[PDB]
This record gives C-alpha cells, structure tokens and sequence, in this order.
C-alpha cells in the first residue's frame, strides 16, 4: 500500500508565506495536484501538473515538485486563504488523497475606538432619555460594556447590537443602549461607560456631564 | 468523420489477460523519465516511438484486433469506423491530392502500437508526408494523443495553419 | 395563531341543553403574570347575564340550547389583550368557582406605526485625531424593516447600519452611525433618509454639532 | 431525509455522455465528515471498461445507459461506516487530475440493532462502617434505545437509580443502574440486575458479587 | 507540580520580560506519550498558540 502524509495544520499572520509538503516514498516522479475546500464547499481545483496553475487562480498561489518533498508556496496570504488542502497522485492503478492539511491565519488584535453621546434634545420632550456608547473597529468578540451613573453599577435596562465582520477585514462594532426616564435622567449629573477589552492596556471611560452638554 | 464526432461504430475488441494494464493507464500518465522513455527512444538518431519510421501501405484491417477508436490526419483529424466487406456492432462480429490520407495509427487488442501510410520518397509538408510527424519533433495534437504516444507528454501545445487551408493544433518541444 | 387587531374572539364553554343546570358559567383572563380578572356571568336556566365594568362594552355573551354550548364575543382587540382566557363553573347560589376548565391562550400583535428620528451630536470635544462620528437614532416603530441611508445614499464609506433589537414594550429600534474627518464638521451637509414602507414614512433629519 | 436501511443499496447519479466521443472519465469520491477524501472507482464513457478499487471491491458496481446520457454506481449492503458526502467529478481524458468537482450528496445509515452487554460493578473493598455502600450493572453498545432496568424479581425500589441513556461517541448508547444497600447486608444477601431488550429480544442478568480482597 | 518558571528583568533600552518553563519528566515517563505540547495565553495573541513535536519525529 502507499500512503502521502501532510502536517495536520500550519499556522501564519497576513502578508506572510506558508508553506505545506506532500511528501511521500519517491514521489519526485510522479505528477502531483492540489486541491482547496473551503467548509460546506465542493473542492476546486486550484494546481494541476505540480506548478501549471489554472485561469483564474491568483498568482500568489504556486508550487513544485522535487525529490521526496512537494510544496504548495502561498505569498500575501490573507483571510480568504483559509481552507483545507489536499494533495494527489497516482501509483500501481491506484488513487490516494493525502491526509488534510488546515491551514490557518491568525488575525491581529485592534483595540476598540469609544465614543458617547447624549440624548437628543427633542426625546426628553417625550419623556424618555437614552444614552447610547458606541464601540468602533474592534477584532476580538469578548467585549463588556458597564453603563455606570454617578459612579453606580447599573444593569437590567441596557440592549446590545451587533454587526458581522466586512469581508474584506476582521473587525466587529457594537453599541449599546441604555433606555432611561426623564425624571431619572433629570438627576445623576455625572453619566459613564466603561468598556474593557484587550489590546486596551487598561479599561477606558468616556463620560460627559448632565449640565452644560 | 469530420467535426470529431464518432457515436458507437468504435470497435471495443481489446485484451485482458495480459498484466501491462495498458487500457488501465488511460486515467494517468507517467513522468518522461518515469517510464524508461530514453531506452526505446535512443534507438533513432536525434539529427513507433520517433519520427524514424517506415510504414506500409494499409488498404483494409480486421475489426477484431483494433481496440480503440482509428484516429486517422487528413492531416486534420479524422475516425474511420468499421464498415461491411454501416454495421452497428461495436466491432463485436492515398494522398490528399488525390484523396484519402497519407497514413495514421491506431491501437490493437493486443496492446501495441502499429501505424501504417504512404511509402517515403526517395523536407515538405504536403508531398511526403506520411504519418502525424510533420516535423521531426511536431506532431498533430487530437485527444488520444497522450495514449498512443505516452513519451510525448513533455512536448508543448501549438497553434499552427497549414496550406486548401487546415487549421490544426499541433505539439512540439523545445 | 395571531389574531389581527381590530378582530374578534370567541371562547366556548359547555352549556346546559335545555334543562336543568345547577351551575353558574363565568369567565377570567390573565395576563402574563398579573394575576386574575373577571369578565362576565351567566346563569344558564335564567338567559340572564352579567358583565364586568372594565369590559362592559367590548363584551357580549350568547348561548345555544341545541348545541348545549355557550360563548362569549370579544371585540377590538388591542395589545392589552394578550393573556389566557379560562372558562370555570361554580354552584348556584354560593358563589366560589370550582371545576376551573383548561387554559386558553389568545395572542394580538401590536400595531404599526411609522418611526421616530432623532439625532446623535457629534463630538463635542475637540478630537485632533480627525474622526468625529455621527448618527441619527430610529426607535419606536413596527413591523420590520426600516432602511437608513445617508446624504441622499452618497455617502457609503464608513457607514454602520447595525441590526434592529426588540424593544421591552415590542416595537424595534435600530440605530446608524457614520465616522468623517473632523475637519469637515462644519462645512458639509448631514442628512438621515429614514424610510419606512409599510407606514409610507420618509423623514429627513439633518445632524449637526451642538451650539456651545 | 431517512436512514437507509442497513443491508439496503444506494446509487449515485453523474451526467455522462449519450454515446459519442466523451473527451473525460468519470470518477467518484466519498468523504467521511472531516476525515478527507478516498477513491472508488472510474468509467471512461467511451470505453466500456472500468475500474474498482482495492477496498471497495465486493460492494461497489457502475453502470451507465446511453439513452438518458446518465451513468451512474451502485453500492450495496451500506454499513455504518459507509456515511459520508458523496461527490462527483470530471477530469480531463489523461492529465490525471479531476476538475469541476459536482454538488455534495447526502448518504446517512443508523447501525445495525445490536444487543447490550452488562458488566458488574463491584462495592468498596472494605467499607466497614455505616457508609452504606453501592453496586450496580452498567449498559453499554446497544441499539436502538431503549432497555428496562429491574433488580431482584423486580421486587427492589428503595433507593435505586437509572440515568438517562447517553450517545456513545460510535453511535451507540450506554447506560448505567445503581442502587444503595446498607453495608452489613453484603455478607449474605445476593444481587441479581435484570435487563430487557425489545428490539433485540434479549434478556440478560447477572450476579454483581463483591470482588475477592486476596 | 512538575514545571518550574524564571524570568528576568527588562532590558536597559526595552520593556520585554523573557521566560523559560522547564518540564522534569522521570526516566520511563517520557519514553511513552508519542505527543508533547507547549501551550502559552497573552495579550497580543489572538487566539491561544501551541507549539508541540513528536518525541521521535526525526
Ligand atoms: C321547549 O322544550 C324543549 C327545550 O329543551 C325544546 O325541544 C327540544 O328540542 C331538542 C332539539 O331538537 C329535542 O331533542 C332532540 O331530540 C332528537 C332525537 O333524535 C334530536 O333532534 C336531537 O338529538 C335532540 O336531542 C327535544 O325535542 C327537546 N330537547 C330535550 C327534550 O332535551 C323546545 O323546542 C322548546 N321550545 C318550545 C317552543 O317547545
Ligand atoms: C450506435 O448505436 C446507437 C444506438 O442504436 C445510435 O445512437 C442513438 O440511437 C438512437 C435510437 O436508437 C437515436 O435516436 C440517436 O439519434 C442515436 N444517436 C446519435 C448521436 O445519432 C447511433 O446512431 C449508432 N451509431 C451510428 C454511427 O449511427
């Protein structure tokens, strides 16, 4: 029997290079191809006769096939790059797939950017104030938001929203809300809201006084 | 046919009990120096399996042998089915001038390659051309190709217009 | 299933056929975790009924000897009727209800009303960075959805639309935020294009740094 | 959606030539969930032959008819093992390598219905004191759920314990009874733990016996 | 119970600290266990980084 082995996964930053072996028993003599699968997708093709790429493919892709050892060389990768691969051959009349190859990109860490703004003045004419903090740009998900008036922990009437991060980028952005009273936001002068999070070195408060904007 | 367009007439009469497994190397083929190509092919000097070659004249051939569709240059490409002495069985039971082809090749049931054309004479492309080497090392490209001519892989794919006019893609190396 | 405002209900309740009962019919609802109110009365060997104040004009109750059923009619629904209707049978002169039958669930949702806009002031803090980030607010409506979309749509660079959150009370509120360079704070035009098909609303409103 | 019997067949449809010059083979590829790919088998349109894999080759059969230009393979008696997506592709006729890789198809079995076994638990060795002690039999690698747990005659419910079966990681099902006994009646008292199969139709009970100290 | 941590202070003209965590692992203990593993949490990383060998890869 005959058997490819590949590493299990590869880890890389953006704009690096990784690289991902085939290698096999004397499989310098042979005409290897690779395949990407992105999850929940058929494969595409992506290398057919070791180096001779397909139309369409983005040049960064390329490969080579010597000795024991064939490599797939990916320059500039980015978030799109992330899938399996997989290697191919033909020996005694007989197919074999190499073991999957995941490979990963680690994407950096952005701080969040934090502002916030006061009620409009029209809402109070209704009767109902609502402070609203806003965190921008920001990779990584765990985020705490604590709305703290007057220097008093608050919880129960606060909402959170959420986008999804743009494609060609990594970063989320969420707000949230804090739905008050007037006769309530009539007092308190002193409003907050904290955020934590990493890349922060420490928590950061941004607050604006009731009187006087 | 013209158009590359054959439906059933191929005859399908090829041999198993031989252990080459040439029928089961059509999925793939191996490397230049994979398959001891240079051994058969330093038989011919560099200045079936190269240009040096003296084919005879074919009139007629039993279906029983052939396995494989008769790719046949007009030079452009051309099948010739199986034919009474239009039977549908599978096989189972000149000079362009002056009309015809020059010479082609095909696969037997028994697993090795014969061509047969138009005797040499006595350096052109339209006088003494015989078989698809219309060039010491250019040949005319059709899909089955790569299986009677395995030592050809390496070669290189090419556009090119002969003179009436075909229009034929051919293969050469470097 | 819900039921559309504006519509009616009706909930069923065994009934004597045409003799002797022994039993007084009666009515309750509750709504989600506020306790129990009555509606309405009927004694069925006397036609007679008897309804509460509170729903003394939506309510109507009817029987039918032959079917040896009987119903009460609700109508005008609105969002304060959402809760479950009970149905119980006391006995005939001494008032405390017993055999309290299976619970019936009745549903409306709401109504729609077109959105309200206000604005988000801008920075007031002079941030040299260049970044001061705007956005207009849109809550207080229903059903889904709104679009927002700025200068007329000719702004699309830095855009944030995020998804619209289920009030406490069951409206939406959605929000919209744009970041610009603080430069052109006060030299450019800012306006919110707030549309809401179902209720055919489309406000403007312009955004601008408070007066200070 | 629905289980394919085990024992069953399934087939797996690719378009194929109508019966002239084809210009690709034909091959099948399966895929385990996460666990990569392996071959089967191909079928050039033009050439009648074929060709089976080593692993495959008591189970599989391709055959294709001209008339709806539809080739398809057969497999037959499916097995657990056998779940997986089931791709299609279509390569050129000698390059050796397959391009334009067809949407995924769907293949899910259930096992085959298997009876329990029953393995004793023993008490603490010693446990001399007032700390009544616990025995029980535990369930494992049955299908399809469920069994009925019954101790002595049935006769026994003080104290005794049956949780909720779990999913195996194979996809099979283990379950565990356990009861509470006070520790001096160990000396004398025997217990039996009866187990009852429907599907299987197996009855099974054992002796669960403290375990010799030397 | 078996893994010791030192560190050292921050250079003159940096701020970056620098540690080394040894694993004592007893004779006929490491001869098992084809796969060994080194996994490190910080800010910074996005996500947990390991970096692990076969004990007789090459
Ligand atoms: C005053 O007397 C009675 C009040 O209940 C009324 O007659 C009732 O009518 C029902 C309905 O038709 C009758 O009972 C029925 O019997 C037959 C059996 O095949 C069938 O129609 C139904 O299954 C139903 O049971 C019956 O005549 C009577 N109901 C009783 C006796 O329980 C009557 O109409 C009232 N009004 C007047 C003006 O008489
Ligand atoms: C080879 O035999 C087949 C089957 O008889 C022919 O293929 C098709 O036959 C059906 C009816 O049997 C016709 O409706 C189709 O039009 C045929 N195909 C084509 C492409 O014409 C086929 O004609 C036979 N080969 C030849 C050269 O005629």
């Amino acid at each position: 029997s005959y058997v490819l082995t590949q590493p299990p996964s590869v880890s890389v930053a953006p704009g690096q290079t990784a690289s991902i072996t085939c290698s096999g028993d004397k499989l310098g003599d042979k005409y290897v191809s690779w395949y990407q699968q992105r999850p929940g997708q058929s494969p595409v093709l992506v290398l057919y006769q070791d180096s001779k790429r397909p139309s369409g493919i983005p040049e960064r892709f390329s490969g080579s096939n010597s000795g024991n050892t064939a490599t797939l060389t990916i320059s500039g990768t980015q978030a799109m790059d992330e899938a399996d691969y997989y290697c191919q051959a033909w020996d005694s009349s007989a197919l074999v797939f190499g073991g999957g190859t995941k490979l990963t990109v680690l994407r950096t860490v952005a701080a969040p950017s934090v502002f916030i703004f006061p009620p409009s003045d029209e809402q109070l004419k209704s009767g109902t104030a609502s402070v609203v903090c806003l965190l921008n740009n920001f990779y990584p998900r765990e985020a705490k938001v604590q709305w703290k008036v007057d220097n008093a922990l608050q919880s129960g009437n606060s909402q959170e929203s959420v986008t999804e991060q743009d494609s060609k980028d990594s970063t989320y952005s969420l707000s949230s809300t804090l739905t008050l009273s007037k006769a309530d936001y009539e007092k308190h002068k002193v409003y907050a809201c904290e955020v934590t999070h990493q890349g922060l070195s420490s928590p950061v408060t941004k607050s604006f006084n009731r009187g006087e904007c | 046919t013209n158009g590359s367009w054959h439906i059933n007439r191929t005859a399908l009469n090829c041999n198993d009990s031989l252990h080459t497994g040439f029928l089961a190397a059509l999925f793939y083929t191996h490397k230049f120096n994979a398959s001891g190509c240079p051994e058969r092919m330093a038989h011919c000097r560099p200045i079936p399996y190269c240009w040096h070659y003296a084919p005879r004249q074919c009139g007629t051939i039993p279906a029983s042998q052939v396995c494989g569709p008769v790719y046949c240059f007009t030079p452009s490409p051309v099948v010739v089915g199986t034919t009474d002495r239009p039977t549908y069985t599978w096989g189972e039971n000149t000079r362009p001038p002056q009309g015809n082809w020059f010479g082609c090749t095909w696969m037997n049931s028994t697993g090795f390659t014969k061509t047969c054309g138009g005797p040499p004479c006595n350096a052109t492309y339209t006088k003494c051309g015989s078989g698809p080497w219309l060039t010491p090392r250019c040949l005319v490209d059709y899909p089955y190709r790569l299986w009677h001519y395995p030592c050809t892989v390496n070669f290189t794919i090419f556009k090119v217009r002969m003179y009436v006019e075909h229009r034929l893609n051919a293969a050469c190396n470097i | 299933e819900v039921k559309k405002p504006g519509s009616s209900v009706k909930v069923s309740c065994e009934a004597s056929g045409g003799t002797h009962s022994n039993y007084v019919i009666t009515w309750v609802r509750q709504a989600p975790g506020q306790g129990l109110e009555w509606m309405g009365g009927f004694i069925p060997d006397f036609r007679t009924a008897m309804y509460a104040q509170g729903f003394q004009g939506r309510v109507t109750i009817t029987a039918d000897e032959s079917t040896s059923l009987a119903y009460m009619e609700l109508t005008n629904l609105r969002s304060e009727d959402t809760a479950v209707y009970y149905c119980a049978r006391g006995p005939l002169s001494r008032g405390y209800y017993d055999y309290w039958g299976p619970g019936t669930l009745v549903t409306v949702s709401a109504s729609t009303k077109g959105p309200s806009v206000f604005p988000l002031a801008p920075s007031s803090k002079s941030t040299s960075g260049g970044t001061a980030a705007l956005g207009c607010l849109v809550k207080d409506y229903f059903p889904e959805p709104v679009t927002v979309s700025w200068n007329s749509g000719a702004l699309t660079s830095g855009v944030h639309t995020f998804p619209a959150v289920l009030q406490s009370s069951g409206l939406y509120s959605l929000s919209s935020v744009v970041t610009v360079p603080s430069s052109s704070l006060g030299t450019q035009t800012y306006i919110c294009n707030v549309n809401h098909k179902p209720s055919n609303t489309k406000v403007d409103k312009r955004v601008e740094p408070k007066s200070c």
